[PDB]
């Protein structure tokens, strides 16, 4: 309900990383006071977080356009089982940056040779169980 | 799919680069071409001038030619 996420992605054979374009987003729900929110959107490779990628702040827009660019040096085998993230945050000077919303996107859906730019919608983040431990017994 | 496909970029890759050694190979080939074209032209340009100048010395035996002969008539 938040609203849509439009984004590239295409991979360069040629240096062996992965092109990951953020165009813009839409019809973003409104969170701070002027009516408009201060959007910004974490990118960062699905299976490992590590290096996440953040592009610059628009200040009171529900229609925040970054048109900005991230490379992940990966090669082409590993790149099948890893999944790219896409999550859009509210900045907030005085608090924490709530997050509007997320986006993931499977590496093996995902089909390479033409460049790839599409609309899709945000949705929720997820908050599951921390002990996701077992104990079995029986009883008589 | 996606191997094929990375093995299919390569391979232009591949191909490519050949193809522009072959180019090499084609401008090398033209370039001596050429060059010896030239060689050949100032051959014969040098060889025309003789031609010339045999032609200028034709006309003036061939002017006094024609004085004796209308010396005799
Ligand atoms: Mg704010």
């Amino acid at each position: 309900k938040l609203g849509k996420l439009q984004y590239s992605l295409d991979y360069d054979f040629q240096n062996n990383q992965l092109l990951v374009g953020i165009i813009q987003a839409a019809e973003l729900p409104a969170l701070d006071m002027g009516g408009t929110s201060d959007p910004y959107v974490k990118v960062f490779l699905l299976p490992d977080k590590k290096k996440k990628f953040e592009t610059k702040v628009h200040r009171k827009t529900l229609n925040p356009v970054f048109n900005e660019q991230f490379t992940f040096k990966v090669p082409y085998s590993e790149l099948g089982g890893k999944t790219l993230v896409m999550a859009v945050y509210d900045f907030d000077r005085f608090s924490k940056h709530d997050i509007i919303g997320e986006f993931k996107v499977p590496m093996n859906t995902v089909d390479f040779g033409h460049v790839t730019e599409e609309w899709r919608d945000l949705q929720s983040a997820e908050k599951e169980q921390e002990k996701l431990g077992d104990i079995c017994f029986s009883l008589r | 799919e996606l191997e094929e496909m990375q093995r299919r970029a390569d391979q232009l890759a591949d191909e490519s680069l050949e193809s522009t050694r072959r180019m090499l190979q084609l401008v090398e080939e033209s370039k001596d071409a050429g060059i010896r074209t030239l060689v050949m032209l100032d051959e014969q340009g040098e060889q025309l001038d003789r031609v010339e100048e045999g032609m200028n010395h034709i006309n003036q035996d061939m002017k006094e030619a024609e004085k004796n002969l209308k010396d005799l008539g």
